[PDB]
RNA sequence: UUGAUGUCACGGAACAGGAACUUGAACAACAUCGUUAC
C-alpha cells in the first residue's frame, strides 16, 4: 500500500544483513527469462508442476484428522 | 514487563482475542485445539452477539446515507455558479495520541481508563478565519495538515437499518442508542477534537415482519421496547 | 458440551498412565470430529479456563506423543466407534455411519507404520458397507463385489507378515464366502 | 504378433449433492536527548 517493494507474499526472505539475499520475487523473475522457457508450451507445464509439488509439500503440515476427497464407488462392471 | 494487555481486568479484555501470556502459542500451530486458547471462558458479551465477531455473523445491517437537500457548503467555491462544490479549509497539526499521559507511572496502581469520548464546543469559528485555536497566530501551510472541504450545519441526510432475531430489549437499547434525549448529540467524522463533526439522529417508521405476506408498520410498539 | 469435556480430562492427566492419555486423544478427536460436520454443537464459541496450566499440558501432550506414534490412539477411538455403530436401530444409522468411519480412517492405512487393529477394523467396514446395497437392476451391483474385493485385500495387507490370526483370517474367508453367492469365481 | 465355418462393443454421458462467507468510524497532543557539580 506504499508502493515500495515490501509486499507481504511475494517478498518473504528480504532481510537487513546481507541484503543479497534473494526473495521469491527475484527467483521468479530471474526463471522468467532462461531462453528455454520463453515460448508458451514451455511455461505453462513448468508453472503446473512447481504448483503441484509446493501442494504435496504443504499438504502433510497439519496434524488433526484428515479426511479423503472421495474413496467409494469404483464399480467396474 | 508486562504488556498493556494486562493492565485492565479480565472481563473487560476483547473475547476471541489473543494471546499476552509468556509462552509462545505458534507451537500448537497445526493442531485445531489452538483455538480454545483465544476465547473467553464464558462466552460472549452482549456486543459481540448483535455486532457479530470471526466465526459468528452478526445480525445488523447498516446503509448508505444519502443527502436530499442542496449542499450548503461551508466556504463558497471559487467558481460562481456552481452549488456543487464548496471551498478549502486549512486545519491544525493533528497527530498521534500519547497513550503514557493516562498510564503514567510503570508498577501495579496505574490501570487503563475508560473510552475517550470527546466533548462538543465551538472552536471551528477560530479555524474557518485562519488562526490556531491555542494561540492566536495563524496557520501555515506546513507539508503536515491537511486541506479539506466540508459541509456546514443545517443539512439532512437518511439511511436505513435492517435487523433480524432481535429480542425485545436489545432493540430497546438499540434504539435508545440510536437517537438520545434531547439535549444530547452524537459525533462523527474527522478532527473531532476541534468541534468539527455532530449529528443527531431521528427515528422514522419501523416496519416488522409478520409472515412472509403481511408487514405490519409497528410504530405504536416504541414506548413498550424502550421501557423494556 | 464437548469443550467442557476437554477440562474434566486434561485437570485429571497424569501422564503416565494410557487410559488417561487416551481419554484426552478421544475427547480432542471427538470435538474435531464434531467439528469437522456441521452440527448443532457448533455454536458453543467459549474456551478453555486456566490458560498457562493447560497450555503447558496441551504442548506437553502433543509433544510427548511423537515418540509413541505407535497407532494405540486412532485405532481404539476407531474401534469403539465402530463397536458403537454396529448395535443400532434401522439401517440408515449405520449406512451414514459406516461411510463415515470409512472416509475418515482410510488415509491412515497407506503408510508402514500401518497397525493390525486399523487395517483390521477398515477392512470389517468395508465388509460391512458391502451387504447394505440395495439391487435396482434384476442384478447385483458392482460395488458390493468392490467392497468385498477392497476387504480382502486388507485382509491380505495383514495376513502376509503373519500366517495365522484367527480374526484377519474369518474376515478373508467371509468375503470368499459372499463372493461365491454373488456370482463369481472363488 | 491372430487362426478361420459364428465378434451388434458406433451395446455403456465419469454422471450425481456443497453461498469465498464472517469480524474492522481513514482516525489522531505531549514532549524527545543525556549528564553537570562538589
Amino acid at each position: 500500500h506504499d508502493g515500495k517493494d515490501d509486499h507481504y507474499l511475494w517478498d518473504i526472505g528480504k532481510k537487513k544483513k546481507d541484503e543479497n539475499s534473494v526473495t521469491i520475487r527475484q527467483i521468479l523473475t530471474t526463471s522468467a527469462d532462461t531462453k528455454e522457457l520463453k515460448n508458451a508450451g514451455k511455461w505453462r507445464e513448468f508453472c503446473e508442476k512447481l504448483g503441484e509439488a509446493l501442494y504435496l509439500k504443504s499438504k502433510d503440515m497439519s496434524g488433526g484428522l484428515k479426511i479423503t476427497r472421495r474413496i467409494l464407488g469404483d464399480a467396474e462392471f | 514487563d508486562r504488556m498493556i494487555g494486562k493492565r485492565m481486568s479480565a472481563d473487560l479484555r476483547p473475547c476471541h482475542g489473543d494471546w499476552v501470556e509468556d509462552g509462545d502459542l505458534s507451537a500448537l500451530n497445526a493442531y485445531p485445539e489452538k483455538r480454545l486458547l483465544l476465547r473467553h471462558p464464558k462466552g460472549l458479551c452482549p456486543a459481540c452477539r448483535l455486532f457479530g465477531t470471526g466465526s459468528y455473523k452478526g445480525r445488523v445491517r447498516f446503509g448508505f446515507a444519502s443527502l436530499e437537500n442542496d449542499p450548503e457548503w461551508l466556504i463558497p467555491g471559487k467558481n460562481p455558479g456552481d452549488p456543487f462544490h464548496g471551498g478549502p479549509v486549512m486545519l491544525s497539526l493533528l497527530e498521534r495520541p500519547r497513550p503514557t499521559w493516562s498510564i503514567p507511572g510503570s508498577d501495579n496502581k496505574f490501570k487503563v481508563p475508560g473510552r475517550k469520548f470527546y466533548v462538543h464546543h465551538h472552536a471551528w469559528k477560530t479555524i474557518k478565519d485562519g488562526n490556531h485555536p491555542t494561540t492566536g497566530k495563524a496557520i501555515e501551510q506546513s507539508p503536515n495538515n491537511r486541506t479539506v472541504e466540508a459541509l456546514a450545519g443545517g443539512n439532512s441526510f437518511s439511511f436505513e437499518i435492517a435487523f433480524e432475531n432481535l429480542k425485545e430489549w436489545e432493540l430497546g437499547l438499540l434504539i435508545h442508542s440510536l437517537q438520545l434525549e434531547k439535549g444530547l448529540a452524537h459525533k462523527l467524522g474527522m478532527a473531532k477534537s476541534m468541534g468539527f463533526g455532530s449529528v443527531e439522529i431521528d427515528v422514522e417508521s419501523v416496519r416488522l415482519r409478520k409472515d412472509w405476506k403481511q408487514w405490519r408498520n409497528g410504530n405504536s410498539e416504541i414506548p413498550n421496547w424502550l421501557g423494556k | 458440551n464437548p469443550i467442557r469435556d476437554i477440562q474434566d480430562r486434561l485437570k485429571t492427566a497424569k501422564f503416565d498412565n494410557k487410559d488417561d492419555m487416551m481419554n484426552l486423544a478421544s475427547s480432542l478427536y471427538k470435538y474435531e470430529k464434531q467439528l469437522m460436520d456441521s452440527s448443532e454443537a457448533t455454536l458453543c464459541q467459549q474456551g478453555l479456563s486456566n490458560r498457562p496450566n493447560s497450555f503447558s499440558q496441551l504442548s506437553q501432550f502433543r509433544d510427548s506423543d511423537i515418540q509413541s506414534k505407535a497407532g494405540g490412539q486412532t485405532g481404539k477411538f476407531w474401534q469403539n466407534e465402530y463397536e458403537a455403530c454396529k448395535n443400532f436401530q434401522t439401517h440408515k444409522e449405520r449406512r451414514e455411519t459406516l461411510e463415515q468411519i470409512i472416509r475418515f480412517l482410510q488415509n491412515g492405512a497407506e503408510e508402514k507404520d500401518a497397525d493390525d487393529l486399523l487395517l483390521k477394523t477398515l477392512a470389517r467396514a468395508y465388509f460391512h458397507r458391502g451387504l447394505l446395497y440395495r439391487p435396482k437392476g434384476f442384478s447385483v451391483p458392482a460395488r458390493k463385489v468392490e467392497a468385498m474385493k477392497k476387504a480382502i485385500a486388507y485382509c491380505e495387507i495383514i495376513l502376509d507378515k503373519n500366517e495365522e490370526e484367527s480374526e484377519a483370517l474369518r474376515i478373508w474367508l467371509y468375503a470368499a464366502m459372499e463372493l461365491r453367492r454373488c456370482g463369481e469365481e472363488y
